[PDB]
Order: structure tokens, then C-alpha cells, then sequence
């Protein structure tokens, strides 16, 4: 009945540094468990009571704490820890879990890749339009792509389909899709997605046109 | 035993209070032709840790040469602080 | 329980042996309690108790007798006309009764065996030779009357004259079967 | 019939893995003379205990039971176990007992390491009725008639520590022996394999 | 003071000429006895060195 | 190895019913009590059901108290969750869970794959797939626009899945009563537009298979 | 574990007819409750073997009249006679002489030990029936209290359990 | 078991031994314990060679106490609405 | 009330430095818990007077090396020396010889009886510190268990309370 | 019976003496027989002394009815290894007669 929250929400940490999250109860709790939701699978044997790991869990981790606030202190950051954890109590009737800390890999800054395409000729026969800006192979995930549509700024209908960080090259990906009506699509010309990268002082303008070709 | 906790070995009296009066006095050889049994021992067992310490063939240092005694609290903390 | 049998025609002499083997599955062998009991111990040497019960039609003549192993006898567990005669059957030892007077016989089964002791659990050719110790066989007469069944029963129990030897592991759960 | 009963005969089998948690229940045992589960594929046979065949020919039974848990570890395994005795009947929700709640019930601690394997654990007669019936002849459950005077739980009191050049499991055998045993009112019943 | 005795390691057993000494030994259990035959199925002496 | 494989789920209109199940192997479930753990798509799990070794002790929380029903069978070694009075708050992913016993609390060891129950009532919609073509470099990310399908499981396949180094399968986004994604592939200039790059979009629930190839317009 | 425990509090009134059963309870089950110290000994120990001590105290005003009955019944009042209850070890009540009686009965049960989690039948059943009607005039109070003080005697404990 | 014939004697006087795992049975009970903590025996008969020309075949069963049993805790007798006959 | 009760389960690892306190607990408070049979005697009786029996069992594999310490501390580890802990009645641990020790200490407390509802200070505090670091090579397991079996000795009970 | 395991293995064996045959005897109830167990922890030498268990008194070598004794050895616990520990261990049975009688000499071989 009492609520378990987690103070780190989204954390990005470099390989080889100290990582520590916190499941902060709002009451006195005895033993607060933890889990690991890998991207695509279910959580398994990860952490029991406070400092008792599983048998298949790596022995590089640490857990401690007394009373209310408990901490799962990581001593050695690696590449296989890009997953979301939970935290659980076992003392009431309604067992509610934690909020979820999405810990990912902080890789160095990489430029975004833009292949912005028109909608299909089949979608204009369907009366619709989806102006999609392809955005792949980049750090960080935190990017604010605004649309420069004939000098305007329209954040409505911006469909953002998010994959997570890729498990091979440690890069993020972004779909930036603008759903438009056919008469809405056939009114503008400039169709510009621009990147907000922490190294890119000027936004990289890679656009296309409707009247072109 | 009043409680009922039985064991296969016997626990002896460990850490005996006041083992020695600190006057150096007589109360031949301490070690010598008799072999030192307390030279090697086992310290994890407190039963065999009760063995007399020696490693060298010795004899008595002798009687001390101050009449008063300075190894009890009744005559050490008697001087005020 | 040991066995039970019926009758079909006139003077159909029945012959059943007692085989202590566990290979002989019931009804042609050992039923429920005696199958487990005759495989708990290795060797057996001593007599048994036999209580037969006659139930059914009336005015039927009968005769029961003993025949040891290693002699000429009729076919086991098959009801047919006896090839034996009254001189061979009565010289071995027999009783004479009628199915209207008492209808039941409690009789001993004495140890007529040339070997030392019989053993229950065996395999090979020695199982059909070093296990059997007795044979109870019945011939009937004055059959039949108006249509009514004629069933005989055969029970066994141990006597206080026998002994037991070398305690054996009991029968598994796939062998303790009943008729 | 004492010659077959008190001789220790194998009734069950459970290993002690290292991938388990502290206090996790491994195997629950209905404590009775009617206990057997092992079998064999070649030949077609279901392995019986010498105690169960003696007692399957009776309506009632009364007497103590002695389990013998023999381990086969290496000399380098360790950890401990807890052999708690949870009384009652064969039908409760026994798998909800906390490990510290099992400390109220009678029990016995045991070290895995050492040069003595078999701990002869004896079962007292904890019962409400003096005569305990063979209910397995019937096929309908009924409160009042029981067959088990208690239930054994081998807890994971500690985990398994081991070197690298051996396996990660220690097998524990379950013998079955009895003392002060008494049975009357005979019957005939071929018992079935208890698959727990 | 209680003491649990263990198995002896050294053992000198065997036959007349065949002689074996083991480092890993166990207690040789023995049940029953050599039984004689009162109703003799052989009325003469057994095979021996003196008669053969 | 333990496989607590779920079975069931699907599309039930709000006000309907469903009976879930979870197959079990590598151990006897007759000891350990089992549990259904529900995964909301906003990453908020919920502990909704647990019944013990026998079918007597049920531990129901405040939410599902009076809505659902858990059941077990110790001989068949499966699970049962008879649900009723469904609504949009229970439109979520389900998981069978094994509960084991620790020294002062309890603990979950092994979980399953997961069955999808979407409690909503639009019609079943097959997906509509549109290629994406430019109006350059040695790396051109293409794509197909899989638009307009309500049942969530769908699979876009790129040349029998052979282009998987650059396949960026973007997840579905619910928009205008339609889950819509835009599957994308990264195909170099030597292969495209010289060879075949075709998205095989397969949908198991509505039983449709769509093949679309990106050609430059 | 052997001290007088109040198990029930009723009130015998004037409007009750003849042979009306005032109290109907289980002596063993009411002693099985969280609010007593005998819960502390019986919670870990399943089996039970005990004798039953009974003391019942009532308080009438001496301007009333009537009498009660207090019998100890094994099992149930299935087909026992109301008029033949004095064969049982009983104790009567009177508005003339006394107000305290005591009854000591042994363990009457089909078995030897007792199971708390699933009893076959109640061991003892204390009954209180109206032996004579309670009459009043004008001004005399129309209520009088009733209390049952019960305790165990000669308790045994066998076979500890881990469950509660 | 026993074995007889309906022409020889036609009557059997037989004991009823105490085969019970519980301590003692009790007559007057209610609930689920009345069908469990009261019964102590069962007499059952199988027949054969039936039938012949049309004639009834009725068996009787009587009981009497033996000198090996005892009695406990004198109870109030049955009321007048329970003393019924067949 | 006098039987060995497991109170804590930790695991001594290889990554612990020198003089790191493995266990820090109260022996009296962990015996005050619902999951034990000593709850049944101490729930009605407030006052307590008891001696402390300690047995600690660990299980190392013989391809490791290192040692531990197990001292019994009255009150707290406020300013006691880590290197002078052997003056206390202790028991050491070794990967060479033994794995079972026992310690019997008396009731060391400023008063005579004990109050469960509001203690002034903890009576005993069992300490376990790293006496030698646990080293491994390649393939030797990097964990070894630890368990504390504690029980009361010479218990008195005085002054029953009605509250829980 | 003498066996020789290396102490980096684990497992156990059984050695029972069976009269006649293993026809319907229980595998789990073999300890009623005079047996001797084996262990990778403690010992490697056991001995069993059993008497002549046979339906008759004397024995015929040319045509036996059934075998008198049948020494059985079954796997009581599985033999597990890791990496590098040897995957074999030997087994030997040393048997001899006790209390022999000889009667009735024959001319044939």
C-alpha cells in the first residue's frame, strides 16, 4: 500500500566507473529486492534480500543499506548492464514494485545520420502522408528535433518511435514521423528535421522538398 | 547443564581473571633439559592455548628490589588525577 | 486365495499343481497374497493347510488325493478326462466324501519331497523343477443334474511345522497382482 | 517381520544444488511407512521399499520411523541443512512456512563436511489418534482418517560452496528404517507410487 | 570422553602361499556357519591327499 | 532447464472473460506456489495473484479482489487464471511466476515469456505497408511504412532476415485507433538500387503477409 | 495454563419460558482464542489432553425467584432428556441459598489426544437451561447476570508444529 | 471368512471382534464425526447357486453383548419420540 | 526456550579488505521475532534475565586461505581496539584446522531484568570482522557461507503483562 | 571387492550377494541382503561372508539347475567429473571358497 520510488530515472554511465542507484521507500522496510528487465526478455533471479545476489549474477556488484534507503552500488561498470531494474517490498497485502531505472551505456558523442524521405506515392493515393526523418547511429538519445516547415515550428503529429541503445555499437536510433493529410501535405515545400546534438552548435540542416522530382 | 545444549567436546574456563601478581619473586631452571612443550601450539583452540609459554632454557630472574607494589589498581589509581 | 475352477461334463478330473514361482502369473500360478508371500524368503521346507469349499449343484460324487513330484500325473491346470485309474489314485492316499453331507474339507498338505527345500523365485529350467512340492487333484462323479453351476475353491494357509530362510527383498509394484 | 522393516532401504532421492537461495524448500516428504517413489525402465519395474510391503497388508499402523540421509559429496563441499519436522496430516499448505517459523518445531542441524555421512533422524509419534489407518484402500478423502503423522522438509539452511574442479550438486539419499513398529487388522492392497 | 573408532587401514589376510597386504581395508563380515550333513549322502571319506 | 511457458491471451472486448495458462517443466510445481505478474506497457508491474501448493490459500490484493480467479492442477502441472469483467486498466502483458521461500520474506526465481491480452474493442485490422524512397553516399537507410494495424504482434522480414546488421525495426506507436510503426533497413549503395531489398511484413493474428520492395521513384 | 478464564457473558431474564437453553457453547473452543495466555502454550503444540474445571457464578436479587441448571454434556445434546439431566454431573442454582457451584469432569472423548485445526466433534458442551421461570412483581429488577469461569486441568503437550 | 451351506445347519453364531484403530466408539454424535467415530464393524454376505423354484430367501441378523466389553459415563436415556421399532 | 536459533545468514567474500566488519547485529533483538518458539514464552512475560550461548559455523573450501574473528561485545563497539579484541571471550576461524567454535558469556548489563518494549542499549553485540583477507587464484570459488546459531541460557520470567 | 577412485570424483556403488537370480527383487531394497557399499569419501575395501544358499546340499558341475550365488554391482550414485579429472576408475572382484567338502570321485574329466 506504501509506494516504492527510485530516484535515478534515466542514467547514462561510462565503462569502468562507479554507478549507484537508490530505491527510496517512504516507510521503514526490512529487505528490499531488485530485478533486471533486459530489453526484450523477462526479469529473472537478480537480487534477493539486501546483499544476497543470485548464482548467475556477476560478483562485481554490491548491495547494502539499513532501514529506509537502500543502494545497489556498482563497483565495475560493463557493457552487459544496459537494462532496467525494479525494487519490491514483501510486507503489506498490495505488493507494489519500483519505478524503474533505465541504466544505459555512456559512449562518446556521435553525429546523427539523416535520411529524410518523402511519403510513398501509395500513401498519397490513400489520402495520407507520413513525413519520416530517419535518425540512426548517434549519442545521446536526448535530442530535440523540431520541424522547420516553411519557416514555422510544428510539434503536432510528430510520431517518435524509439528503439533503445543498440547492443553492438552502443548507439541510439530515432524515428521522427510527421503524419499529414494529402491536402495538408500538398501545401508546404520545406520539410526539415534538424539535430540538437551536444557537440553540434549549429543544427545540421538536411531536408528534402515536395515539388522536387 | 541446566539448558540442554550438548556437545561432543568440552569447553573449559577461558580468559581466567588475574592470572599473576606482577611482583617478580619466587613463589633451578624454569626450562632446560626438559623440552619446551609451549614452544609450538595451536591458538584457535582455547584449550591448547592455555599451555605455558617458553621457547628457551631459562631460570629465575630473581626477587624485585622495591618494597612497595605497583601492579594493582588499589595502589595505582590511588594517586589522584 | 490360491485358485478356483468349474466343471463341464461327467468325470472331468481336475488337476492343479502348487508352483511357488513368480514367473507363473495368476490364475495359472500365484494370486494376490501368496504371490507376495512366496517371494519374501528364499527357501521353504514344510507343510501347508488346505481348505477347499464345494458350492453348487447337489448329488455329485467326488474324491480328493495327493500326488508328489517326480511321478506320472495328468496335465497341469487342464480339465480333461483322467488317464489314471483307481489303483494308482487310491494307493497314494485319498479321502472320500459327498457334496451333500458337509461340502468342505480342511486337510493338511504333507511334505513329500526328495530334495531338501523348495525355493520360490527362480529362473531357467530350475524354476519348474526346484520349486514345486505338491499337487492336489480332484475327480468327480454323478454329474450332472438339472442345470446348475459347480464351482470349487482352494485356499492356503501356513502351518506351525515349517520354517523360513534368508530374508529376501519384496516384490515390486508391477508384480503384486490379483485374480 | 522385523527383519525387513528396520533395515534401511532407499525410498527417495534429492540432490543439493548450488544455484538455490537461502531457505528455499527442496523436497517435502510425507512421513509414513507407505513411502516409495523410485522405479526402473529396464527392466519394467517400480522399486519398492521393504518397509512398505510389510505395512501395505494392514488396516492400521503405529510406530516410530528412522530416516537415514546419506550424502555423497567431495571432501571440499560445505554448507548446512535443517531437518524440520512439521506435524499434522498429509493435506495442508505446507510450502508457506517461513524458515524461522520452522525453528519452533523440533529439528536437527547438520554439517555437510566431515567424515560421517548418515544422520539417523528418528520420527516421534506426533498424532491425535492412537491408531493410524490405511486410507489408501479408499479413493475419497475424509477428515479424521490420516496416514502421515508429520511432514519432513529439508530446507536450504545454507548454500553450497565448492571448488571449480568438481560438480555443483551433492546428492542426498533417503533410506527408510523403523523402530517400535506395530501393525494389526490385515488386508491386501497394492500401493501406488507417490509422485508428491 | 567418547571416541568413535574407525576402520583399520592395514590388514594381513589371505591364503597359505598367496599373501596380500592392503592399504585400504574394511571389516570382513561373516554370517552363518559351515553346515554339516547328518543324513550323509556320501558314506566314505572326502577327497584328501592321503587317499588320492 | 526450467521452462515456465505461458499460453493464452489475445483480444477480449471489455466486459468479456479469459482463462490464462502457464505450462511447466524440469520440476514438479506441486511444492512451489505460483503467481501471475502483470506488466503494464508503462513499465509498472503488478503482483495480482498467488495460490499455494493446495487450492485453498489465495492472496488477493485490493485491485483484483472480486474480478479474477486463480486455479491450479498439481497433476497436469499447468496454471489457470480465470478472468472476468475486463477493462482498459488490465490491458497489459501477463507473466506466470514461481514463488520460492526465503528466510523472512518470499522471492521469485523463474519467469515466463509472456502472453498479450489487449482489452479494447476496435475491429481487427491488417497492416498496410508503404515503401520509403528519396526524391548519394555509401550508406542509405531505406524503410517500409507499416501503417494501420490493431493487433500488436507483427513481423517485418528483410530478405529472409539477411540484412540484420542495419535493420532498425522501430516499435509500434498507437495513433488514431491504429498501432503504426516504420520498419527500416540500412542497405549500401552497391546493393541498392542494384539488388532486391523487400520487406516481408507478416502478421500472425490477422493471418496476413505483405511483401513490399523499395524502388527509387 | 491452569487459571480460571471467563469464556462467555450472558444475562438470564424474566421473559424466558420453561426449559429454555440459556447458554450453548464449546468450552474447548472458547479457550482457543487470542486474548488468553493459554494461546501461548497451545500455538506451538498441536496435541492436547486435558480435564475440564467449571465454576459458574450468578447474581440474583433476593426479591426474585427461580432456578437454573448447569450440566456438562459430552459431544452434543442430540437426544438426551431435559428432565433426566441430573444423571450428568451437574450443579443447580437457587434464589434462596447459594450462588457458587463447581463441577470437575474428566476428558470424555473417542480418542486420547486432541487436534485443534480440524476437530471431529466438540469434546464437552456446557449447557444451561431454565429450571424454573424467573418471576418479578412491581419494582423488582428484571435482569440478573451470568458468568462461566473455565480452565484446563492436567494438560499434556506432544508433537511441536512449525505452523501457527 | 467362513463357508457353509443353507441345507446343513442354516444358522451361524459368530463373534464380532474389535478391529478398530481408534480407542472407543460413541453412539450419540452429530456432525461429520457421527459417521466416522461411531462405526466399528461390518458384516457382509455373498450368495451363490441361486435360484431354484420360486421361494423366498430371507436372512436375519441379531445382536447380543459379550462379557469382554465395558461401559463408560452413564447418559440420559432416549426420549419417547426415538424409541421406535421396525 | 533453550535451543539453537539461526538469527542471521551472511556470506564472507573475497573482495573484503582487512578488518572489515562482516556482521553487525543484536543477539537479543533477533531472538525477539515472530518466527520462533521463544516468542511464545516472552510475549506474556515482560522481564527477562538470560545468559548468551553462541555457536557459529562457516564452510570454506580448502583451496582458499584466510581467517575471521568472532568476539562478544557488551553494549557497542564505541572505542574498543580492533587489534585488542582477544581480551574479549572470542573464537577465531581458520581455513586450515577447524570450522566450529562456541562461546558462553554471562549477562552483562547495567541492570538485572530486561525490558523488551524500550531498551536503553543492546545487551550483547556479536561482532565478526575480517581477520585475514580471503584470497583465491583461478577456478577456486569466490564465496563461502556464514551462519550464527544463538540461544538463551538460564532464563527467568517475572511480572506478567496483559498487553502483547 | 577392491576399487580405486581418484578423490576429485564423487559417487557410490553397491555390492550385494544374490541367491539364484535378480528375478523380481527390488533395486531400492537391496540392503536387506548382506551387502557392502562404496564411497569416494571414506573407504575402498569391503568384505562379505555368506553361506551356501542352495536348494540341495551338494553341487553338480556338469549340469547345474541354477546358479548358486550371483554377485551384483549396481550404480548407487552417478560418477561426476569436471574438467581435467580422469573419467575412469577400476573395479576388481577377489573371490574364494570356504569350508569345502569333496565326495564321490569320477573317472571322467
Amino acid at each position: 500500500d506504501i509506494v516504492l520510488t527510485q530516484s535515478p530515472a534515466i542514467m547514462s554511465a561510462s565503462p569502468g566507473e562507479k554507478v549507484t542507484m537508490t530505491c527510496s521507500a517512504t516507510s521503514g522496510l526490512s529487505y528490499i529486492h531488485w530485478y533486471q528487465q533486459k530489453s526484450g526478455t523477462s526479469p529473472k533471479r537478480w537480487i534477493y534480500d539486501t546483499s544476497k545476489l543470485a548464482f548467475g549474477a556477476p560478483a562485481r556488484f554490491s548491495g547494502s543499506g539499513s532501514g529506509t534507503s537502500y543502494s545497489l552500488t556498482i563497483s565495475s561498470m560493463e557493457a552487459e548492464d544496459a537494462a532496467t531494474y525494479y525494487c519490491q517490498q514483501w510486507d503489506v497485502n498490495p505488493y507494489t514494485f519500483g519505478g524503474g531505472t533505465k541504466l544505459e551505456i555512456k559512449r562518446a558523442d556521435a553525429a546523427p545520420t539523416v535520411s529524410i524521405f518523402p511519403p510513398s506515392s501509395e500513401q498519397l493515393t490513400s489520402g495520407g502522408a507520413s513525413v519520416v526523418c530517419f535518425l540512426n547511429n548517434f549519442y545521446p538519445k536526448d535530442i530535440n528535433v523540431k520541424w522547420k516547415i516553411d519557416g514555422s515550428e510544428r510539434q503536432n503529429g510528430v510520431l517518435n518511435s524509439w528503439t533503445d541503445q543498440d547492443s553492438k555499437d552502443s548507439t541510439y536510433s530515432m524515428s521522427s514521423t510527421l503524419t499529414l493529410t494529402k491536402d495538408e501535405y500538398e501545401r508546404h515545400n520545406s520539410y526539415t528535421c534538424e539535430a540538437t546534438h551536444k557537440t553540434s552548435t549549429s543544427p545540421i540542416v538536411k531536408s528534402f522538398n515536395r515539388n522536387e522530382c | 547443564d541446566d539448558s540442554g545444549g550438548f556437545s561432543t567436546t568440552v569447553s573449559t574456563e577461558q580468559n581466567v581473571p588475574d592470572p599473576q601478581v606482577g611482583i617478580t619473586t619466587m613463589r633451578m631452571d624454569v626450562s632446560g633439559v626438559q623440552a619446551p612443550v609451549g614452544a609450538i601450539t595451536t591458538i584457535e583452540d582455547p584449550v591448547l592455548a592455555k599451555k605455558v609459554p617458553e621457547t628457551f632454557p631459562e631460570l629465575k630472574p630473581g626477587e624485585s628490589r622495591h618494597t612497595s607494589d605497583h601492579m594493582s589498581i588499589y595502589k595505582f589509581m590511588g594517586r589522584s588525577h | 486365495f490360491l485358485c478356483t475352477f468349474t466343471f463341464n461334463s461327467n468325470n472331468k478330473e481336475y488337476t492343479f499343481p502348487i508352483t511357488l514361482s513368480s514367473t507363473s502369473n495368476p490364475p495359472h500360478g500365484l494370486p494376490s497374497t501368496l504371490r507376495w508371500f512366496f517371494n519374501l524368503f528364499q527357501l521353504y521346507r514344510g507343510p501347508l493347510d488346505l481348505t477347499i469349499i464345494i458350492t453348487g449343484a447337489t448329488d455329485v460324487d467326488g474324491m480328493a488325493w495327493f500326488t508328489p513330484v517326480g511321478l506320472a500325473v495328468d496335465t497341469p491346470w487342464v480339465e480333461k478326462e483322467s488317464a489314471l485309474q483307481i489303483d494308482y489314485k487310491t494307493a497314494l492316499g485319498a479321502v472320500r466324501f459327498n457334496t451333500r453331507r458337509t461340502g468342505n474339507i480342511q486337510i493338511r498338505l504333507p511334505w513329500y519331497s526328495y530334495l531338501y527345500a523348495v525355493s520360490g523365485a527362480l529362473d531357467g529350467l530350475g524354476d519348474k523343477t526346484d520349486s514345486t512340492f505338491g499337487l492336489v487333484s480332484i475327480q468327480i462323479a454323478n454329474y450332472n443334474h438339472s442345470d446348475e453351476y459347480l464351482s470349487f475353491s482352494c485356499y492356503l494357509s501356513v502351518t506351525e511345522q515349517s520354517e523360513f530362510y534368508f530374508p529376501r527383498a519384496p516384490l515390486n509394484s508391477n508384480a503384486m497382482l490379483s485374480t | 517381520f522385523t527383519t525387513w522393516t528396520s533395515i534401511p532401504t532407499l525410498a527417495a532421492q534429492f540432490p543439493f544444488n548450488a544455484s538455490d537461495s537461502v531457505g528455499q524448500q527442496i523436497k517435502v516428504i510425507p512421513v509414513d511407512p507407505y513411502f516409495f517413489q523410485m522405479t526402473n525402465t529396464n527392466p519394467d519395474q517400480k522399486c519398492i521399499t521393504a518397509l512398505a510391503s510389510i505395512c501395505q497388508m494392514f488396516c492400521f499402523w503405529r510406530g516410530d520411523l528412522v530416516f537415514d540421509f546419506q550424502v555423497f559429496p567431495t571432501k571440499y563441499h560445505s554448507g548446512r541443512l535443517l531437518f524440520c519436522f512439521v506435524p499434522g496430516n498429509e493435506l495442508i499448505d505446507v510450502t508457506g512456512i517461513t524458515l524461522k517459523q520452522a525453528t519452533t518445531a523440533p529439528c536437527a542441524v547438520m554439517d555437510i563436511a566431515g567424515v560421517q555421512s548418515t544422520l539417523r533422524f528418528r520420527v516421534p509419534w506426533i498424532s491425535d489418534t492412537p491408531y493410524r489407518v490405511n486410507r489408501y484402500t479408499k479413493e475419497a478423502h475424509q477428515k479424521g482418517e490420516y496416514t502421515a503423522i508429520g511432514k519432513l522438509i529439508v530446507y536450504c539452511y545454507n548454500r553450497l560452496t565448492s571448488p571449480s574442479n568438481v560438480a555443483h550438486h551433492v546428492r542426498v539419499n533417503v533410506y527408510l528404517s523403523a523402530i517400535n513398529l506395530e501393525c494389526f487388522a490385515p488386508l491386501y492392497h497394492a500401493m501406488d507410487v507417490t509422485t508428491q | 570422553e567418547q571416541m568413535i573408532q574407525s576402520v583399520d587401514r592395514t590388514a594381513v589376510t589371505g591364503a597359505s602361499y598367496f599373501t596380500s597386504v592392503d592399504q585400504s581395508s574394511v571389516h570382513t563380515a561373516e554370517v552363518g556357519s559351515h553346515q554339516i550333513e547328518p543324513l550323509k549322502t556320501s558314506v566314505d571319506k572326502p577327497g584328501s591327499k592321503k587317499t588320492q | 532447464e526450467v521452462k515456465l511457458v505461458e499460453s493464452g491471451g489475445g483480444l477480449v472486448k471489455p466486459g468479456g472473460s479469459l482463462k490464462l495458462s502457464c505450462a511447466a517443466s524440469a520440476f514438479t510445481i506441486t511444492t512451489y506456489g505460483m503467481s501471475w505478474v502483470r506488466q503494464t506497457p508503462e513499465k509498472r508491474l503488478e503482483w495480482v495473484a498467488t495460490i499455494t501448493a493446495g487450492g485453498s490459500y489465495t492472496y488477493y490484493p485490493d485491485s483484483v479482489k472480486g474480478r479474477f480467479t486463480i486455479s491450479r492442477d498439481n497433476a497436469k502441472n499447468t496454471l489457470y487464471l480465470q478472468m472476468s469483467s475486463l477493462r482498459s486498466g488490465d490491458t497489459a502483458m501477463y507473466y506466470c511466476a514461481r514463488k520460492v521461500t526465503s528466510v523472512a520474506e518470499y522471492y521469485f526465481d523463474y519467469w515466463g515469456q509472456g502472453t498479450t491480452l489487449t482489452v479494447s474493442s476496435p475491429k481487427t485490422t491488417p497492416p498496410s505497408v508503404y515503401p520509403l524512397a528519396p526524391a548519394a553516399a555509401s550508406m542509405v537507410t531505406l524503410g517500409c511504412l507499416v501503417k494501420g494495424y490493431f493487433p500488436e504482434p507483427v513481423t517485418v522480414t528483410w530478405n529472409s532476415g539477411s540484412l540484420s546488421s542495419g535493420v532498425h525495426t522501430f516499435p509500434a506507436v498507437l495513433q488514431s485507433d491504429l498501432y503504426t510503426l516504420s520498419s527500416s533497413v540500412t542497405v549500401p549503395s552497391s546493393t541498392w538500387p542494384s539488388e532486391t531489398v523487400t520487406c516481408n511484413v507478416a502478421h500472425p493474428a490477422s493471418s496476413t503477409k505483405v511483401d513490399k520492395k523499395i524502388v527509387p521513384r | 495454563g491452569e487459571k480460571f478464564f471467563l469464556i462467555h457473558s450472558a444475562r438470564w431474564l424474566t421473559t424466558h419460558a420453561l426449559f429454555h437453553e440459556v447458554a450453548k457453547l464449546d468450552v474447548v473452543k472458547l479457550l482457543y482464542n487470542e486474548q488468553f495466555a493459554v494461546q501461548g502454550l497451545l500455538r506451538y503444540h498441536t496435541y492436547a489432553r486435558f480435564g475440564i474445571e467449571i465454576q459458574v457464578q450468578i447474581n440474583p436479587t433476593p426479591f426474585q425467584q427461580g432456578g437454573l441448571i448447569c450440566a456438562m454434556v459430552p459431544g452434543d445434546q442430540s437426544y438426551g432428556s431435559i428432565a433426566s439431566l441430573t444423571v450428568y454431573p451437574h450443579g443447580l442454582l437457587n434464589c434462596n441459598i447459594n450462588n457458587v457451584v463447581r463441577i470437575k469432569v474428566p476428558f470424555i472423548y473417542t480418542r486420547g489426544a486432541y487436534h485443534f485445526k480440524d476437530p471431529q466433534y466438540p469434546v464437552w458442551e456446557l449447557t444451561i437451561r431454565v429450571w424454573s421461570e424467573l418471576n418479578i412483581g412491581t419494582g423488582t429488577s428484571a435482569y440478573t447476570s451470568l458468568n462461566v469461569l473455565a480452565r484446563f486441568t492436567d494438560l499434556e503437550l506432544h508433537g511441536l508444529t512449525p505452523l501457527s
